[PDB]
């Protein structure tokens, strides 16, 4: 019964931050920080009932909470909502990468600022519904809704520097490779109804009563296509990856923008939730197919990531090589790689939220992104270079750190599936080393290359620089001690896993 | 006992404070903050060995907590101490304290002094948690733990970019390593369920019945790990250029922590070794080869880092023999005194860079032992420990050892290796000596000056009931191997005082020859595995940066945008404006219609 508040209190309270305007320029952020502790506080409330450590596996569905209520009853459509310990994971996660991006906001009061603010909200509310929606067609209009708010973000609020045409180029990039894979998985939906209703008779979108539908393989391999290449665009899986060094380079640069709409991985869960379960067959003959392309998404990105001159795009690449490993996990049939996928999905999180907001706080004092104009910063800067040495090292794989936890947990399950893939991926993992002390070496260290880097430059806030220590603190504490995450999504990932392999 | 979580803690605590003080504290301040945190971590590891004795030195354990508990793959979070722990943790941590002290009085007046001891106590720290990990996961996290803090404490001294770009290429050649071992530890799990090196031990016979391939290859990656951290063949290309940062991060390196992390690796998993015997005595020849290469390189080198740094190589190589051999005991005992003597050497090269300036070449400085006497001394010691200078010298014991394993066990060859690196070890260290001191009592140096005498030989380590005992040689054959290698490490000293010193025609007259060029170009850039490596990794590794740039696969995934920007303007031209087009074009339309229909019928 809290699942549709989880999903309203954003969008309520979008719209407040809208209408609180005239109340003052200042106010709406406070209504924005609210809104988004209140969604925190009840995802932490539901994590806390829940139950999910002492919850054993008993096979898909199983929900620890549940909510229906019919919005479209001629096609069997119903806002269905269900919650179990990867959700809540994911739900978590964005709620306080909510509230990060509300305080990494502040201090940026201009005009239209309570929209800012709705447009945030917005696309906060929308990731929570994708992670909550357990009907086919909410989970598409939760998928699709997102793009509206993050296109005018990036296209009207977006990079202050560039030339406004550069802003709507990449914005409308975006749009197009999200919202055209989001048709193709429509299409996939649509057969997957249709095959259903021709084999029983009754009209459902519900993806309870839509698993174990009889078909035959190829019917299956398309509809497991179409899932996939709506997953692989926003994964991103090479080379549907284009999209996003540019959404992320032209996104506003207050760095809030990427932690609420491009930082978070609803696509992993989605391959997990709806890919394995409801195309098993499918998905183990698709599974070598999709681990090469994990592997050349790890060393196209690392390679990619070298090769920048902008700290964004870096990052950007980071990623695209960090969600290559994760994609080599979920196409395994392994529990132990699953659950290095779910730490691996929630520290890549948390270390590119810290890299983006450094980032965000570099760009705001040198005024430039260029890694050819910045250098031997270490010496100009009081807090920056510290943090951004940590999570670059996070990045890297640092054991200490929980994207070293989570990425060798693929490492070992994956070996025990497939250990040539493993064998190239933990290359892949130098390469990533490499390219963590480029950043390092072309930013912080050296020589000053221009005479912006040849000054003293203020600190960070106590705001800023607590949260980022927030994130320094969280992310210490998933690489020392895991086990409360691996109990919680052990349940989920168990019953996945189990649906997986028994099928097949 | 139950401190060695203390152990780890304080110097982490000395970490985290020197790290968030961020230079706001006096030096003084720092400067017992980081040397009283390894400080007590070394007076915890006595209390803890005067423990240890004080049973019948059984190994204790100490569980923390569990890290990791997915199925069946449970890795805990677990210290053990026994006789080789206890005595890689006090090598680690009293040598350490000895470094930490002479880097408080020798970084003084240094920008980033509490960087460089908050760095200096997580290198500490990382070291800890790599020798008193129960398994292999907590082992691996010391392993880069390590690695991560040599990289930081190579490239110290950040303005120059030669040093940061020796720091990060001594990470990659490092964390290449890493991952031999990361294969390592994913075959042994794969095997035998678990990560324990008691349980893996207990377990392996019984795995491996039928098929020892798994194991051969597990053991063969544990080998590339081990030679990853401690700078062999492969792997050993950083370990020269890795002297760019300050003498006291050389020290801790080379004598502490770093290279000695292969070693303690080998000898901790020789259960595993010893059920695959060719992948051992791989190890002998890697360690055989390592040190007669390393011996050759450090003979030509122009500077006493780079001679310290080959030094080093030969003695770990050294020491990765007497592993082969099985004379683990010897492999241990020598550990503990080549980081006594190699500590001295560094701390000693340190004092002499700090005396002059600029950091002049060896063939500058010449004539020195009159001007630092008390120096003259300390480098005199620290290479006759080096070149084992029989019955005075702790070296000597420990190559002795060592050699009387490689006899006892039928390996000949591996003895006339050590054999030969020893003359050679004698001869590039008083080459070195007698080319840069021919022609105030701190207290660590003091210690170490006495413990790289027959003093630090008397140090046993309690290894009886960890590793397996080296099998006795006979006297006779003993005390022949005695006089050979007595003789043999004199007459080096010997051949090193009739080249070096005194006129040096005979030394210019074979290095101003074609042969002696060719062969001094060769030794001198390491036999040329910097430029192999340089042309078979890093060239085509920036070419292919450079190759994609600019994104190939976004481009041939832009090309439908293109297309259709194309057919948009192709399709436009039909707009015309003209209505008799207009017309024309829908009777043409017409035509096709009817034709289709006519034709499907
Ligand atoms: C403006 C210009 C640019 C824009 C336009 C460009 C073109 C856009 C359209 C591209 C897609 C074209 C159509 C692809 C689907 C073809 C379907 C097909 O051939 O189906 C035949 C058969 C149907 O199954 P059937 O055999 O009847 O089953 C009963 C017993 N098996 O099928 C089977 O039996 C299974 C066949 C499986 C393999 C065929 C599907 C290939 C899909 C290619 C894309 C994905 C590639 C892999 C993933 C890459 C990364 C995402
Ligand atoms: C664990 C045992 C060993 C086993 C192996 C472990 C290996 C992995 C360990 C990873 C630790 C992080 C390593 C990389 C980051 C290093 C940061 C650093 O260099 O800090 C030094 C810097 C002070 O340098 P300075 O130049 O004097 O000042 C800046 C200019 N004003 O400092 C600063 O400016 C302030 C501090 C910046 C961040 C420091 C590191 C943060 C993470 C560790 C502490 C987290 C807090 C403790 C609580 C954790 C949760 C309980
Ligand atoms: C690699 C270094 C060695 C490890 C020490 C330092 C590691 C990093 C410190 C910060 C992060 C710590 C995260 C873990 C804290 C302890 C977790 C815990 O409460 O474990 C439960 C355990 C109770 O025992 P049990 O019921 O068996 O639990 C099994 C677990 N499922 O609880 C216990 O038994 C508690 C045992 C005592 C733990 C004391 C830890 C003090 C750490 C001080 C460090 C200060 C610096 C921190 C930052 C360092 C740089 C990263
Ligand atoms: C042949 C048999 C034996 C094999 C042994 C194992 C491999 C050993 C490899 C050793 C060589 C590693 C060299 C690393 C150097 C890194 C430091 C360096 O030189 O940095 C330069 C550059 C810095 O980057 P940037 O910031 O742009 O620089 C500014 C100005 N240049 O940074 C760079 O240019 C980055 C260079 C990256 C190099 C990547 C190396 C990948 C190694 C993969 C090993 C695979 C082993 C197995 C091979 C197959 C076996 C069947
Ligand atoms: C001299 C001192 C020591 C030096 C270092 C030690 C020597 C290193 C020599 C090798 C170099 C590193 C490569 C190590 C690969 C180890 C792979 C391995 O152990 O695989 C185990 C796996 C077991 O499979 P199995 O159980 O036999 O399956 C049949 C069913 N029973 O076996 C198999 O499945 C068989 C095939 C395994 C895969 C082999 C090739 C993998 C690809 C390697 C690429 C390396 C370069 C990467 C470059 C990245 C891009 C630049
Ligand atoms: C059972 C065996 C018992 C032991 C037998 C002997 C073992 C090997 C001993 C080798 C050393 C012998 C001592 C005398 C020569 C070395 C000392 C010397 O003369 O060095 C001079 C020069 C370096 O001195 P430097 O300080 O640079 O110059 C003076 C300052 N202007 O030096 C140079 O520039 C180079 C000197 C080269 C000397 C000859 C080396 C012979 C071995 C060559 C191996 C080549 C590689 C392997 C084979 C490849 C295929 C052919
Ligand atoms: C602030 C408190 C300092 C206490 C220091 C206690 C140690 C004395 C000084 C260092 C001595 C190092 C000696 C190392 C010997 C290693 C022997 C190993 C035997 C297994």
């Amino acid at each position: 019964m809290l699942l549709p508040w989880l999903i309203l209190i954003p969008f309520i309270g979008g719209f407040l931050c809208w209408q609180t305007e005239r109340f003052g320029v200042k106010v709406p952020r406070w209504i924005a920080l609210i809104t988004m502790g209140l969604t925190l506080a009840l995802s932490l409330q539901l994590w806390l009932q829940g139950g999910y450590s002492l919850t054993q596996s008993a096979g898909i569905p199983q929900w620890q909470s549940e909510f229906d209520m019919p919005w479209i009853p001629r096609f069997g459509i119903s806002i269905h909502l269900a919650i179990d310990g990867l959700s809540l994971l994911m739900v978590v996660l964005t709620g306080l990468l909510g509230v990060l991006a509300v305080l990494c906001s502040w201090k940026e009061i201009e005009k239209y600022q309570g929209f800012f603010h709705l447009n945030l909200m917005w696309i906060l509310g929308g990731v929570i519904g994708v992670f909550l929606a357990i009907d086919m067609f909410l989970f598409f209009f939760f998928w699709e809704m997102m793009l509206v708010p993050m296109y005018f973000l990036i296209a009207l609020w977006g990079h202050k520097a560039s030339d406004g045409k550069t802003r709507i180029t990449a914005a409308t990039k975006f749009f197009i490779y999200t919202q055209a894979s989001g048709l193709v998985m429509l299409i996939a939906i649509l057969a997957l109804v249709f095959v259903h209703y021709n084999a029983t008779g009754v009209w459902t979108f519900n993806y309870e009563e839509l698993l174990n539908t009889p078909m035959s393989s190829g019917v299956e391999y398309l509809l497991m296509l179409g899932f996939f290449i709506a997953f692989a665009v926003k994964m991103p899986v090479v080379p549907l990856h284009g999209w996003l060094p540019d959404a992320h380079s032209q996104a506003p640069t207050a760095g809030s923008v990427d932690l609420a709409g491009i930082l978070l991985k609803t696509a992993a869960y989605g391959l997990l939730r709806f890919s394995l379960p409801l195309f098993p067959n499918a998905s183990a003959e698709f599974a070598p197919i999709a681990m090469w392309l994990g592997v050349i998404g790890i060393f196209y990105g690392a390679w990619m990531a070298f090769a920048q001159t902008d700290i964004k795009r870096l990052i950007a690449y980071t990623s695209v090589s960090h969600m290559g490993f994760v994609l080599i996990a979920i196409y395994t049939g392994s529990q132990l790689a699953y659950q290095g996928a779910v730490i691996q999905m929630i520290a890549h999180g948390l270390s590119a939220a810290g890299l983006f907001i450094l980032c965000g706080q570099l760009y705001e004092r040198i005024h430039t992104r260029d890694m050819r104009m910045m250098g031997g910063l270490w010496s100009k800067m009081k807090w920056l270079p510290a943090l951004s040495l940590f999570f670059a090292v996070a990045t890297l794989g640092m054991p200490g750190t929980g994207n070293f936890v989570g990425e060798f947990m693929i490492l070992f399950g994956s070996f025990q599936v497939v250990p040539v893939i493993t064998v190239i991926s933990t290359f892949g993992l130098v390469f990533a080393s490499v390219y963590s002390l480029a950043m390092l070496h072309r930013a912080y260290f050296g020589k000053a290359k221009s005479q912006i880097a040849s000054q003293e430059l203020p600190g960070m806030s106590l705001r800023e620089l607590f949260m980022i220590l927030l994130l320094v603190v969280l992310l210490v504490l998933l690489g020392f001690y895991p086990q409360p995450i691996l109990d919680t999504s052990h349940s989920a990932i168990g019953n996945i896993q189990q649906w997986f392999v028994n099928s097949v | 006992m139950n401190m060695l979580a203390l152990t780890i803690i304080l110097p982490l605590i000395g970490f985290v404070l020197l790290a968030f003080s961020r230079g706001r504290w006096s030096e003084n301040v720092s400067a017992i903050v980081g040397v009283g945190s390894v400080g007590l971590a070394a007076l915890v590891t006595a209390f803890i060995g005067v423990d240890f004795f004080a049973n019948g030195e059984q190994t204790y354990s100490q569980p923390l907590w569990t890290w990791m508990s997915v199925g069946d793959f449970n890795i805990g979070f677990n210290l053990v101490l026994d006789g080789l722990s206890l005595t890689m943790l006090s090598v680690v941590t009293g040598v350490g304290f000895l470094i930490h002290m002479y880097a408080s009085w020798y970084m003084r007046g240094e920008e980033g002094y509490s960087r460089f001891f908050a760095y200096t106590n997580l290198f500490i720290a990382s070291m800890v948690v790599l020798v008193l990990a129960d398994n292999l996961l907590l082992m691996y996290l010391g392993w880069e733990g390590v690695g991560l803090c040599s990289y930081l404490l190579i490239g110290f001294y950040y303005t120059d970019p030669k040093n940061g770009a020796a720091a990060m290429k001594a990470f990659v050649v490092t964390r290449v390593g890493d991952v031999f071992l990361a294969f390592a530890l994913f075959i042994l799990y794969n095997e035998l369920g678990t990560l324990n090196f008691r349980e893996m031990v207990e377990l392996a016979p019984a795995h491996f019945a039928d098929g020892n391939n798994m194991l051969m290859w597990a053991t063969l990656m544990l080998l590339g790990g081990a030679v990853g951290k401690s700078a062999q063949l492969p792997l050993q290309t950083w370990l020269a250029d890795a002297m760019a940062g300050p003498t006291p991060v050389s020290a801790l390196i080379h004598a502490a922590t770093m290279v000695t992390a292969g070693v303690y690796l080998i000898a901790r998993t020789h259960g595993l070794f010893l059920m695959t015997p060719e992948v051992l005595h791989l190890v002998g020849i890697v360690g055989a080869v390592t040190l007669l290469l390393a011996g050759f390189a450090a003979l030509v080198q122009t500077d006493i880092k780079r001679v310290l740094a080959y030094s080093t190589m030969s003695q770990i190589g050294y020491m990765f023999l007497a592993l082969g051999v099985q004379a683990w005991d010897a492999a241990i005992f020598h550990l503990m005194t080549h980081a006594f003597f190699k500590a001295l050497l560094f701390l000693a090269s340190g004092s002499v860079i700090l005396a002059c300036h600029h950091e002049q070449n060896i063939f500058k400085m010449g004539g020195l032992r009159k001007s630092i006497p008390l120096v003259y001394l300390c480098f005199l010691v620290g290479g006759a420990a080096l070149s084992a200078l029989p019955l005075v010298t702790a070296g000597f014991f420990s190559k002795d050892e060592i050699l009387a394993g490689a006899m006892a066990n039928g390996h000949i060859n591996l003895m006339v290796a050590g054999l030969v690196g020893a003359f050679m070890t004698s001869l590039y260290t008083f080459r070195m000596i007698f080319i840069v001191f021919h022609g105030t009592h701190s207290l660590p140096l003091i210690v170490l000056l006495i413990l790289s005498t027959f003093v630090g030989a008397l140090i046993v380590p309690p290894l009886q009931g960890v590793l397996p005992q080296t099998t006795e040689l006979a006297h006779g054959s003993m005390l022949t191997l005695e006089i050979t290698s007595g003789v043999v490490a004199v007459v080096g000293i010997l051949l090193a005082a009739w080249l070096w010193l005194g006129k040096r025609t005979l030394v210019t007259s074979i290095a101003n020859s074609a042969p002696g060029r060719l062969l001094s170009t060769w030794w001198y850039n390491a036999w040329g595995f910097d430029w192999l490596y340089d042309k078979v990794f890093v060239k085509p590794f920036l070419g292919i940066a450079w190759l994609l740039k600019r994104d190939p696969l976004n481009s041939m995934m832009n090309i439908p945008a293109v297309l259709s920007r194309f057919a948009g303007k192709g399709l436009l031209l039909s707009e015309n404006g003209y209505l008799r087009w207009y017309v024309a074009s829908m009777s043409i339309g017409a035509v096709v219609v009817l034709a289709l229909l006519m034709v499907l019928r």
